[PDB]
């Protein structure tokens, strides 16, 4: 069985419906280089859970599921991750003589 | 040890001169980035300088305790800048050698000592005896172990230590004493103190802390600049997930973490109101702190929850 | 796992030979060092059809064999995620520090591996895994009393039956210990993989605190490197006497060896005589050998491991 | 004072110490102009080897003295170096 996942380039993975969803975050690695447990990995608006399988989903041949990183936790008045780093990097800062 | 005087003050001036001469050698290439030899020992001097001045009396100031500590390290550092470089000859040139790399673990050294001097000595005026040790738990040991004192030395302070987070050995003690006595001086000051604990908190389990982020984790990187951690991490650009922590020396008790990102970018952070074991963990079960300095194998810190 | 016929070795031997193929692009610029693919695939193949030779008119007996079958499986596998490595590399498979690349260093390592366990099973392409001689006492009570005679098993049942011994305090700690001890990544434990593990990780009865301690907790452990990389490795502490590392050999499986820079400017390599590593870094430590590991100036304490 | 170290290589090399130094102080001023770690220095003088918690007034060391700085069947350390480099022919 076929299906596709969408950076907006759609990819191509080759699973059986009995794959669970760890091994299809697995395929995605093989060609995008993402760790999986940054992936997030949604189907008709809910995220799907790394355990339920793909047959424990109703995923069927040619579907579609999109994929969004998850990101650093962004609690309200934090830093953005830019903000954090050019921050970091004024700490070396000198001022000779 | 012993009384300072004005004559004393003016002797290590005229040694920090000599350090200063010494190191503005071009055949050194000193790089730009601290800690700055070139700039720690001027800045020393003009803290100095304003110090005397608060005490324009100067009996008082030559009394005190931690600055006659100070003042003997000070002497002591500067003249072993010194016999490194005599002794080094032309291998001071070479950055692969011995003499080089202690010039490097020298100007840490003389960073941490003006780090510390602006802690006791905040505007110029001695404050060592009202310093605010930063963690509760922390405080309340030295306030009963040393109660007003700023500055102990080593022998008593791993004693009142083991009192309460006993010390396994002599190897252990003299593992613990390279981390905290940042100044080399075989005393250990509230100010130094303070940093300890605030890397190492909680108090409840602080050697554990201790260990497991300083000695036994592939990840620690010791004393880096930003510029540094992108440097050692550019390695593994391509492989996300590959992170190293590391500590500031111009902003002492604070960690910073480096990581790769999944699009091949390296950022740096700092744990967000939390312990670093608590940021590694979460960092591991979240995917952003994998491999640490780029290896497959990550050291699990649950154990200190 | 599959029967397996003559027809599956052939089709593995193709498939290793386009492996051969892709290896061979001068694009790639491959070491002579261990672990070298070009060898390893060839006499894989000279290996398997040794086998072949000593079961000639047996044919239907080797194919059952549980081993086998789980061997072959793996080695079409692994052959498989080479070739498909290469096709979604491009033109990154010829940059060292791309992920691409990594991998397929990766797999080398694992056809190293998968080559040293199927001779160590099949010593003289007979089989002999059922009788496999473990080689510390302790561990070949614990391997006898789980798993008798038994060459191979899942990695779960392996799992379970460590645990009752050696209590794994997490899924986290048991996805790390699995990444140690499946060397050829088929999700079972052999025997060969099992006798590794617990010679490295020695003395049994502390068995997971030695593997923490060495192969996770350790910033002197290497991972697989040779002799020439632990020289080049140590050269920036060439002055700092002291420094020193740890490291396993793909040549030398179930082996420690240490590298270590004198006082006198020299990078010497050594192996512990006769006692467990750990107990080998705590005297070095205490005899100022091994002070610095990889040129840090903290070292592990590893004293409580000793009783 | 003045006092003198011979190495194992014929090698004398001078240090500035004073009588209340400990041997332990002694070994740091080697390894300040050798770089041998102290856990690797034995020191001998007048027969005897000389302990870290001791002093050179307490073994009785003056101004220029001279002190001398320094498994059956096993392999030389060559010999193991050479083995394990053997184990990467092809
Ligand atoms: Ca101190
Ligand atoms: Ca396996």
């Amino acid at each position: 069985m076929q299906i596709f996942v969408k950076t907006g380039k759609t990819i191509t993975l080759e699973v059986e419906p009995s794959d669970t969803i760890e091994n299809v975050k697995a395929k995605i690695q093989d060609k995008e280089g993402i760790p999986p447990d940054q992936q997030r990995l949604i189907f008709a608006g809910k995220q799907l859970e790394d355990g339920r399988t793909l047959s424990d989903y109703n995923i069927q041949k040619e579907s579609t599921l999109h994929l969004v990183l998850r990101l650093r936790a962004a609690p309200g008045g934090s830093m953005t991750v830019e903000e954090m780093d050019s921050w970091i990097k004024s700490w070396d800062q000198m001022h000779h003589h | 040890p012993g009384t300072v005087d004005k004559k004393m003050v003016e002797k290590c001036w005229k040694l920090m001169d000599k350090v200063v001469r010494l190191c503005q050698n071009p055949k050194l290439a000193l790089k730009n980035s601290p800690p700055y030899i070139l700039d720690l020992l001027p800045d020393t001097y003009q803290h100095l300088r304003t110090i005397l001045s608060r005490y324009e009396k100067m009996e008082t100031l030559g009394e005190n305790e931690y600055f006659r500590v100070f003042m003997e390290n000070l002497m002591k550092k500067t003249k072993q800048t010194i016999s490194l470089f005599k002794e080094g000859k032309e291998r001071m040139y070479e950055e692969n050698s011995q003499p080089r790399r202690n010039l490097t673990k020298l100007s840490l050294i003389f960073s941490h000592m003006l780090a510390e001097l602006k802690g006791i000595f905040p505007s110029g005026l001695f404050q060592g005896d009202t310093f605010r040790i930063t963690k509760a738990d922390a405080a309340e040991f030295w306030r009963k172990a040393f109660g007003e004192k700023t500055i102990v030395p080593w022998k008593s302070f791993r004693q009142a230590l083991h009192e309460v987070h006993p010390i396994s050995s002599g190897l252990e003690a003299m593992a613990l004493k390279s981390t905290i006595d940042l100044t080399c001086n075989d005393y250990i000051s509230v100010f130094e103190f303070d940093i300890f604990t605030r890397l190492f908190q909680p108090w409840s389990s602080l050697l554990r802390n201790w260990n497991s982020l300083a000695v036994t984790h592939p990840g620690y990187m010791a004393f880096l600049t930003y510029d540094e951690v992108k440097a050692r991490l550019q390695k593994f650009i391509h492989k996300p997930g590959s992170y190293i922590f590391r500590l500031s020396c111009t902003r002492l008790g604070q960690w910073a973490i480096g990581y790769v990102t999944a699009d091949g970018n390296i950022l740096q952070t700092i744990p967000h109101n939390k312990p670093l074991f608590q940021a590694l963990i979460d960092g591991f079960r979240e995917g952003f702190y994998l491999f640490p300095d780029g290896r497959n194998q990550n050291p699990d810190l649950t154990g200190l929850c």
